[PDB]
């Protein structure tokens, strides 16, 4: 490199034989994201056909039992396991793969491999980003469903008793993940999941309002009723107008984009953003760090019996949720509640 | 070298693909987890 | 054979195949 | 000719000159949404608590009753008057019209008929500007899930104290007793329309990116990027096949959107298709198909019921119904 | 250079692998029909989800006994 | 029930409300079939 | 058939390539018309192969044994089936009729006339001429009008229709003088959409049902001869599209229409969808659990006049806005429910009290009951009740399913009106394919936007 | 209470009719392009 | 009665008519409206 002789060694060998171009490029991060991720998913398909939740939980967790694509899942150790790495040579499994199965194991297999593969993924973006030369910023949009996944799949469940409240890898789990969030944490009303949320929207209107518009705009280059074929991808044109697309955007709407490097940007920047303020927040309720009460509207509603609000319906929902979800979803904590003290509206 | 064609090759698959997800339907109302 | 084509569609396709008749097996397995 | 008043009044309305399109969808769209925008600004200013459930307790609602902006809500109709069309002059006199849920009944009629204008209003300037039209398409989308959330939902459930409350802690309100009584979640429809906005972030994120990561070099360091692109140029601003062969050596060189026109097909349909499969979803769940029920699905060989994750859900989903409408209740079963 | 447009319409793709595919399709069959799923990965056949001595569903609330905790809690 | 003639028939019977869907699926294999011209 | 170069429409579009081609689209549409009669009569053979006469039919899943059995076939007092063959014939004759119907549409789809003006004169048309399709339209409304009053035939003459207002619990009726009067019939279609009024849906007899239908067949006989014997003056040109497509549009519309009027009627509506067939609606199942637990609290020792409930409006009757005696508790939003077990025991002030409690019936309480236990809300695995429930009831109402199915048509159908009016205005234009790049019309306008 | 419902009646009609004769006034004439 | 009401809830009125003037007024408008697009015409 650089008019220096550079004598060829076994590094540069294998760099050259690992970034080639072929059916799927493998480079350096292949080296970790192939292993790492094969290995995720794999485990994932795995534990949703043969891997039981029955020691862990108490629950049918996988299509062995009965249970359906949805509420199959790799289900979180034990409360009592806290935040133990669960080896399969460690400790708790001392060896044992079946045992280790049993001990929900599979589910820290499953995260750390998912972690580092999601680490082998965007060094990936960036060495073949680095090939083609051209920016990384495919890896800087990628930065933000990692943040997410490390401040929901690790950083939650370490600030929490243990990984027993990390999300298990499934669909009705992550939906019960959702809906403990909401009866304990009070998750909705976060300002961080609310600019989450609408970084969520926003993006998915921008999604389908930028390719309506350009689609909307196509030049013509016509000659045929289908307009697909009437792009050609070697030619130093635009497709679409684009002042035919500010016009109308600023008469209907009233703003308009004018530069399509804005736009694009602003495509990228409004779900990243979104999704980072979501995993501050939830990096926050590691910590039971919430955002759960209005201390004055509280006060409010308790000195004066007639004083309700949409927000005390919401704190009344939620501890019916609590009390209604804790003895089984919490089963270490044995709360053989009686029905008598569980909280209730009338009749129903 | 191009003597099946590639239709009726995806036509078959998709026939076993169609078997498959009936049959996972079909037992999804008899059998384990099926509530009788 | 052996290429990295073929080891990148059969790492997925074997088990595929594999798990895919293990759950139409348990799939008649009756209570 | 152009002499007549009925033509300077025409032309003036379909005038592409105006600083806002008015349009003949505009002639509607613009007075329902300036009654609902006032409606909606003087009810969540200074509403008096309204009885949304029909039994004579009545929710605030409004900012200066002791309300937030993340509560405060223009709380919907009486659960008396059901779906009774409740105009101002129906009431005996403004307070009990406001009393009883008039100015959330109002603001919803007013917003339907405003955003079905816009709808249309969206297509006539494309009309007017040789555009092609489907915008107006793309756009039904949320207009499908607002009148499934404002319209459709009460007319199933039979009265428009069950539409969502024009408010933020009213929404979540809205989402967590829907949940309760149909489960959602469990609902493919907003499997579909979940997927749909992550989706739509997923391609916007991806889109964006890829083609960020393409723009020609045409500006320095110390100059904004986005000063490389000047309004109006006809040249391409990015490197469409060179971000091409980064997609398809990242994920597939083969199932990678070659074309321009292609890519642009799919962002604007995926998240459109899924937001009408959710606000349709919705539609259902207003009359009572509600979502998947696994609740005790799986059995042992004894016929012992063992819990599984939809179970917890249900558990989840009985402390939620425990609690919407507290006293409301005479009877055990949830038919209303 | 076999586009998958050759390789799916080959007859030689189609002879070399009208075996190995059922042939995996029967092994799965087989590897949950005769329990060896049950034995390899612990998930509990219907009849032994419970045992005499507990009539609920197991609590680990152990770590460092717990590889004996789950011998014991599990169907022998 | 069908009527004691058609009692056998019920099984063939049980197969075409399908056919439609069926249908649409040709009309794709079809389509497959002209090489998606 | 044809291809992408010889139309420039994909085959993602490819029924767009017959819009110009007559023969071709007529064998499209016999095809298509032959699927529709073809799934009426196959779904009709596997519902009566899988109905059960012990069971109410709400109850199996059945969506056109319902509908067969409100014209008064093989149903007595009660709505009770006596007979499953009418329903039978009905199947079979529309199988063998869908198998002619497929047999003409696969013919011209297949080896018809490609364009059927060089040779068949009378059915060629072009999307233009005006005078031939209001002629076709004419020809269909009379056709519609024939339909009409053939079901007006039905009711009249040829042994009447289902009438769950008759005394006793429903029957049959032959229905004698229908209403003709215009004003009755046509403050329904003015009426308002909302609760008590309904718009159209609130048609509470077959009266007014049959009355309905004598009207609307004559208005389409006489606008199908005024359709023949006229073209569309110069306001209808001016104001209109003139493509296929835009008539395309035009009928997508008022289907979606029909759709979501359907999805209201199903859910609503009681006399044209009678609740022993249909099962109970949505008012009708909490009307019925008010009702119950009303007679059971007179069984038990109780005043049910008085006893507030626990927010001290009334535990099962109270007071609607306008003034009437009507069922307590959340059921108060359907107070505006009409059925035939709740009118005998209504007097002039909603509920009567006297009437109530001494002049109940037998029928009118096990078919409350009925209605309490299954109500309308399941999940779509068919498993009845709320989403909290247990899977053991195999439930769901056909209003249900079908206010949902026709709820989701007509939005659909309302989103390919807006898609093909926009296509069709675009296409009228001349800029379906985009802008001409050239003569762009935003760079000959003002600045400043 | 009856003024306002016959002014507001006054007010949608007129804005109905106003959309009606608009669309009635020759619309689909009012594109840009040729034809 | 302690006031008074329209009372026009329910009962399905034509076009929620309950006094003839709203029915007047209706006409009125329209007619008005159809009257200028009326003597406006010959045009474009
Ligand atoms: C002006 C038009 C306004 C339309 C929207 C307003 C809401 C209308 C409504 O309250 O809807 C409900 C009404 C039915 O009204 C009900 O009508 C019923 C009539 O039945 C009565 O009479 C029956 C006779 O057997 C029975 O006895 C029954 O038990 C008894 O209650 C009752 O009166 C109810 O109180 C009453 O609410 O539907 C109807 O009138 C049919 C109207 C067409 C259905 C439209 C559905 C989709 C609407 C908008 C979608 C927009 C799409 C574009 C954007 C996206
Ligand atoms: C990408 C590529 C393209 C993609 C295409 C995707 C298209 C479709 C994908 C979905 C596949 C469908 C799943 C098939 C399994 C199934 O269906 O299985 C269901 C049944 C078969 O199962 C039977 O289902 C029955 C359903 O109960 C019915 O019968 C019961 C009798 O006890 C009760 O009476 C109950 O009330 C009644 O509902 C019973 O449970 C039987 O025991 C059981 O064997 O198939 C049936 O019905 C046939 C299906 C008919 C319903 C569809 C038309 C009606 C549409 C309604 C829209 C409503 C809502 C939309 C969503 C929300
Ligand atoms: C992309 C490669 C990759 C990566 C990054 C990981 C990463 C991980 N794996 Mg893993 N694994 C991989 C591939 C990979 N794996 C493959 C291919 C297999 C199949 C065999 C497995 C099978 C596997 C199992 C069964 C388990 C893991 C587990 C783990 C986690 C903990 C492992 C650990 O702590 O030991 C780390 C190991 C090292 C750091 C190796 C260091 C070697 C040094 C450099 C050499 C020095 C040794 C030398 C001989 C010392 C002698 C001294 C003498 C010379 C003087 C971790 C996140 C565990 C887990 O999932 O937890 C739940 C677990 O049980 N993996
Ligand atoms: C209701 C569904 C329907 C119907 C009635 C039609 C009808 C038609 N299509 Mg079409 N199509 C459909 C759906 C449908 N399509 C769908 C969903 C797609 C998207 C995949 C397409 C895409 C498409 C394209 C791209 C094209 C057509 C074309 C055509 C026309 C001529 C076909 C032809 O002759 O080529 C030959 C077809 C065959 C030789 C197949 C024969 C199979 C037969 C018809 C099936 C019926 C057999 C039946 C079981 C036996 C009953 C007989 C008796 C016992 C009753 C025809 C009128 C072509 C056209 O526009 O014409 C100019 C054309 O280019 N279609
Ligand atoms: C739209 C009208 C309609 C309605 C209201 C019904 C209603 C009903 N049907 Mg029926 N049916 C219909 C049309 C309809 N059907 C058609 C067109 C067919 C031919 C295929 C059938 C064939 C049929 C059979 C064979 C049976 C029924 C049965 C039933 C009953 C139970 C339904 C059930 O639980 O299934 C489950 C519900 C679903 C499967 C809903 C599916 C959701 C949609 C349709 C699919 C998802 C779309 C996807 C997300 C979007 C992709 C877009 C694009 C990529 C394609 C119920 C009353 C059963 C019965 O009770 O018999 C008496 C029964 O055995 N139906
Ligand atoms: C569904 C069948 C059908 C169809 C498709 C058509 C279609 C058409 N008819 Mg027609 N007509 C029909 C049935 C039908 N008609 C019947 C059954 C009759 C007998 C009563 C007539 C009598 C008739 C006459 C006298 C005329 C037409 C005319 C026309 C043409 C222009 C109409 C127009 O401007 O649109 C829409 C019309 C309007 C927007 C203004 C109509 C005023 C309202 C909408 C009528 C309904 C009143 C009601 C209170 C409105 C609210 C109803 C709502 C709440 C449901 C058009 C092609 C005209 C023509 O061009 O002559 C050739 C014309 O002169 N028709
Ligand atoms: C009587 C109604 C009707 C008729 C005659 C037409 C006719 C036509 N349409 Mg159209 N359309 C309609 C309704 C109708 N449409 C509706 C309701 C929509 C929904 C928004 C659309 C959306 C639409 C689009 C986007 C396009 C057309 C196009 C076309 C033209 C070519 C069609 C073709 O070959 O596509 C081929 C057929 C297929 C690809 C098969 C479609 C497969 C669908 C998606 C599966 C749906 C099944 C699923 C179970 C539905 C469940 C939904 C829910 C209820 C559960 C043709 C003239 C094209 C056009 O404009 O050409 C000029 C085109 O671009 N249509
Ligand atoms: C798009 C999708 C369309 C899908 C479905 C369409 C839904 C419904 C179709 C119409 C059903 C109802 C028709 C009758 C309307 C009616 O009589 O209103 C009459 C009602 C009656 O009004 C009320 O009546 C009550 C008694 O029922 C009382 O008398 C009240 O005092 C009175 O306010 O007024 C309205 O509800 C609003 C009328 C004005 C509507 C303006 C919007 C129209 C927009 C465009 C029209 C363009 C042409
Ligand atoms: C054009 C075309 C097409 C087609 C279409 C169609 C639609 C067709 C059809 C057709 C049809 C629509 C047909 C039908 C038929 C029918 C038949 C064939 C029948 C029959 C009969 C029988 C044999 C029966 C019997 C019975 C009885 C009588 C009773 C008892 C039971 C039983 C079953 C035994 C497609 C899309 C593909 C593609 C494109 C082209
Ligand atoms: C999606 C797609 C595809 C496809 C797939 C598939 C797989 C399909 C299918 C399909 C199918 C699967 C078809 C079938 C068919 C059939 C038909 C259509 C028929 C018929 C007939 C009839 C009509 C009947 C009749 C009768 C009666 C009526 C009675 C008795 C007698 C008899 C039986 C005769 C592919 C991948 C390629 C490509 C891409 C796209
Ligand atoms: C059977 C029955 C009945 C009867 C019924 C009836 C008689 C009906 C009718 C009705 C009618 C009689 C209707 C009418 C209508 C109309 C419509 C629905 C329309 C339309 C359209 C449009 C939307 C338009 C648009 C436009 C304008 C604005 C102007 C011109 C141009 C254009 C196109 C732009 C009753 C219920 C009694 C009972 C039950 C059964
Ligand atoms: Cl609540
Ligand atoms: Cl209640
Ligand atoms: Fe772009
Ligand atoms: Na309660």
């Amino acid at each position: 490199i650089g008019t220096y002789q550079e004598k060829r060694t076994w590094f540069d060998d294998a760099d050259d034989w690992l970034r080639q171009d072929r059916f799927v490029f493998v480079g350096w991060s292949g080296l970790l994201l192939l292993p790492c991720a094969y290995f995720a998913v794999g485990g994932w398909l795995t534990g949703c056909t043969f891997v039981t939740s029955w020691y862990t939980h108490g629950l049918a967790s996988s299509y062995i039992e009965g249970c359906n694509f949805l509420t199959a899942a790799v289900s979180t150790p034990a409360n009592s396991l806290g935040h133990s790495l669960l080896f399969v040579w460690g400790p708790e499994a001392q060896g044992d793969l079946t045992r280790w199965f049993q001990l929900g194991g599979l589910w820290a297999f499953v995260a750390l491999h998912g972690a580092f593969g999601l680490i082998g993924f965007m060094l990936r973006q960036f060495e073949i980003a680095r090939s083609v030369n051209l920016r990384p910023y495919n890896a800087i949009a990628f930065s933000a469903p990692i943040a997410v996944f490390v401040s929901v799949f690790l950083i939650y469940p370490l600030g929490q008793s243990g990984w027993f409240f990390a999300p298990s890898f499934g669909v009705a789990s992550i939906f019960r993940f959702i809906l403990f969030f909401q009866g304990f944490h009070n998750w909705t009303l976060n300002p961080f999941h609310m600019m989450g949320v609408a970084g969520v929207l926003g993006a998915a209107l921008l999604c389908a309002i930028h390719g309506a518009t350009v689609e909307n705009t196509l030049f013509e280059d016509g000659d045929g009723a289908n307009t697909f074929r009437a792009f050609n991808p070697t030619q130093a044109e635009e497709t679409y107008s684009m002042v035919t697309a500010n016009r109308f955007w600023s008469q209907i709407f009233g703003v308009a984009f004018s530069n399509k490097r804005w736009l694009h940007f602003f495509m990228l920047f409004v779900p990243v953003t979104g999704l980072w303020m979501s995993a501050l927040g939830v990096v926050g309720l590691a910590l039971n760090l919430r955002a759960y009460d209005f201390v004055s509207q509280e006060i409010r509603a308790a000195e004066d019996p007639e004083f309700e609000t949409f927000y005390t319906k919401n704190i009344l929902l939620n501890e019916g949720i609590r009390a209604w979800m804790a003895a089984q979803d919490q089963p270490h904590e044995k709360l053989t509640l009686p029905e008598e003290v569980l909280p209730r509206g009338n009749a129903l | 070298i191009g003597r099946i064609p590639l239709w009726l090759v995806g036509t078959v698959v998709g026939l076993l693909a169609i078997g498959l997800l009936a049959i996972f339907f079909y037992g999804s109302y008899v059998g384990l987890g099926s509530s009788l | 054979i052996f290429t990295v084509r073929w080891l990148a569609i059969h790492a997925i396709a074997v088990p595929t195949i594999f798990f895919l008749g293990a759950i139409t097996a348990m799939q008649f397995i009756q209570r | 000719e152009n002499t007549s008043l009925w033509a300077r009044f025409c032309e003036w309305i379909t005038s592409t000159e105006n600083r806002l399109y008015i349009g003949w969808f505009g002639v509607i769209m613009i007075p329902t949404l300036l009654t609902a925008i006032s409606v909606y600004i003087i009810a969540f200013i200074a509403a008096p608590p309204v009885d949304i459930d029909g039994i004579r307790e009545p929710v605030s609602g409004s900012l200066l009753y002791g309300n937030n902006i993340i509560t405060g809500a223009v709380v919907p109709t009486s659960n008396a008057i059901g779906l009774h069309f409740y105009p101002i002059w129906e009431a005996a006199s403004l307070d009990e019209w406001l009393y009883n849920g008039g100015p959330y009944q109002l603001v919803v009629c007013h917003f339907f008929l405003g955003v079905c204008c816009y709808m249309g209003r969206e297509w006539e300037l494309s009309y007017r500007l040789g555009m092609r039209p489907w915008i107006a398409v793309a756009y039904s989308a949320p207009v499908a899930a607002a009148t499934a959330v404002f319209i459709i939902y009460p007319i199933g459930q039979g009265s428009f104290s069950d539409g969502m409350p024009l408010g933020i802690s009213g929404t979540f309100n809205f989402m967590i007793v829907f949940q309760a009584e149909h489960n959602i979640l469990m609902h493919p429809f907003h499997m579909f329309g979940v997927a749909g906005v992550f989706g739509g972030s997923l391609f916007s994120a991806m889109h964006g990116s890829l083609v960020t990561s393409s723009l020609i070099r045409e500006t320095t360091e110390n100059e904004s990027a986005n000063a490389g692109y000047k309004f109006g140029q006809e040249e391409e601003t990015y490197n469409i096949v060179a971000a091409h062969g980064y997609f398809g050596r990242l994920i597939f060189q083969y199932a990678s959107f070659n074309n321009s026109r292609s890519l642009h097909f799919f962002l604007a349909v995926w998240p459109v298709v899924c937001i009408w499969l959710t606000a349709l979803g919705i539609s259902t769940m207003a009359f009572n198909l509600n979502g998947f029920n696994f609740n005790q699905s799986v059995v042992d060989s004894n016929g012992r019921v063992l819990n599984t994750w939809a179970d917890i859900i249900n558990r989840a989903n009985l402390g939620m119904e425990v609690m919407h409408e507290r006293n409301a209740h005479n009877f055990p079963l949830d038919l209303a | 250079e076999r586009p998958f447009s050759d390789i799916l319409t080959s007859i030689r793709y189609w002879v070399i692998h009208s075996i190995t595919v059922p042939s995996l399709f029967i092994a799965g069959w087989l590897f949950v029909s005769t329990g060896l799923a049950y034995d390899v990965f612990g998930s509990p056949r219907p009849n032994e989800y419970f045992t005499e001595d507990r009539q609920d569903a197991p609590l680990i609330t152990d770590r460092f006994n717990a590889l004996e905790q789950v011998k014991k809690l599990s169907a022998q | 029930k069908l009527p004691e003639a058609y009692a056998p028939f019920s099984p063939i019977v049980d197969v075409l409300p399908i056919i439609p869907v069926l249908f649409i699926l040709l009309a794709f294999v079809w389509q497959a079939s002209v090489s998606f011209r | 058939g044809r291809d992408q170069e010889t139309t420039g429409f994909a085959w993602w579009a490819g029924n767009a390539r017959l819009i110009n081609l007559s023969g071709k689209l007529l064998g499209a549409h016999v095809a298509h018309a032959g699927l529709i009669v073809f799934w009426a009569g196959a779904m009709n053979l596997f519902e009566v192969s899988h109905f059960v006469p012990e069971k109410p039919m709400y109850e199996q899943g059945l969506i056109l044994l319902p509908h067969i059995a409100t014209l008064g076939y093989g149903v007595g007092p009660g709505g009770e089936v006596l007979d499953t063959f009418p329903y039978f014939v009905s199947g079979v004759l529309h199988l063998i009729s869908s198998a002619v119907l497929g047999f003409g549409g696969v013919y011209h789809s297949l080896i018809g006339p490609e364009t059927l003006e060089e040779s068949y004169p009378f059915f060629g048309y072009v999307w233009k001429d005006k005078n031939k399709m209001t002629n076709i339209l004419g020809y269909h409304l009379i056709i519609l009008g024939c339909g009409a009053w053939l079901l007006v035939l039905k009711a009249l003459y040829f042994g009447g229709v289902y009438d769950t207002w008759a005394p006793g619990g429903g029957d049959v009726r032959i229905i004698s003088n229908p209403t003709t009067n215009a004003a009755i019939i046509f403050g329904y279609i003015v009426k308002s959409p909302f609760g008590g009024d309904g718009w159209i849906v609130s048609v509470d007899n077959l009266e007014d049902i049959i009355g309905g239908h004598i009207w609307i067949g004559t208005l389409c006989i006489l606008g199908g001869i005024w359709h023949i014997y006229t073209t569309p003056w110069p306001w209808a040109r001016r104001a209109f599209v003139w493509s296929g497509e835009a008539y395309l549009s035009y009928s997508l519309a008022a289907v979606s229409l029909m759709g979501f009027t359907a999805c209201c009627f199903a859910w609503f509506n009681n006399t044209a969808y009678p609740s022993e067939f249909y099962g109970p609606t949505g008012p009708e199942a909490s009307q019925a659990q008010a009702f119950t637990f009303l007679v059971r609290d007179q069984r038990l020792g109780a005043n049910v006049a008085s006893a507030q409930g626990p927010t001290g409006l009334g535990k099962y009757l109270m007071r609607s806005p306008t003034g009437e005696i009507i069922f307590g508790g959340e059921t108060m939003r359907f107070w505006d429910f009409r059925g035939p077990w709740v009118e005998p025991l209504r007097g002039p002030s909603g509920l009567d009290l006297v009437k109530l409690k001494n002049d109940i019936q037998p029928w009118q309480e096990r078919r409350a009951a009925e209605y309490m236990t299954h109500a309308p809300l399941g999940s779509l695995n068919s498993v009845g009740g709320v989403a909290t429930e247990i899977n053991a009831v195999n439930f769901v109402s056909p209003r249900s399913w079908l206010a949902t199915s026709h709820f989701c048509l007509g939005f659909f159908f309302f989103v390919g009106h807006l898609w093909h009016a926009g296509r069709a205005r675009a296409a009228a234009a001349g800029f379906e394919k985009g802008i001409d790049r050239v003569d762009e019309p935003v760079l000959s306008m003002r600045p400043l936007d | 209470m009856l003024t306002l419902k016959i002014f507001v009646y006054t007010v949608v009609t007129f804005f109905v009719g106003l959309f009606i004769f608009g669309f009635l006034s020759n619309d689909p004439s009012r594109n840009p392009g040729k034809g | 009665l302690v006031d008074d009401r329209m009372n026009g809830d329910g009962t399905g009125l034509p076009f929620g008519v309950n006094d003839g003037i709203l029915g007047w007024v209706i006409a009125g408008t329209l007619g008005t409206i159809w009257a200028i697009y009326f003597v406006s015409q010959k045009d474009l």
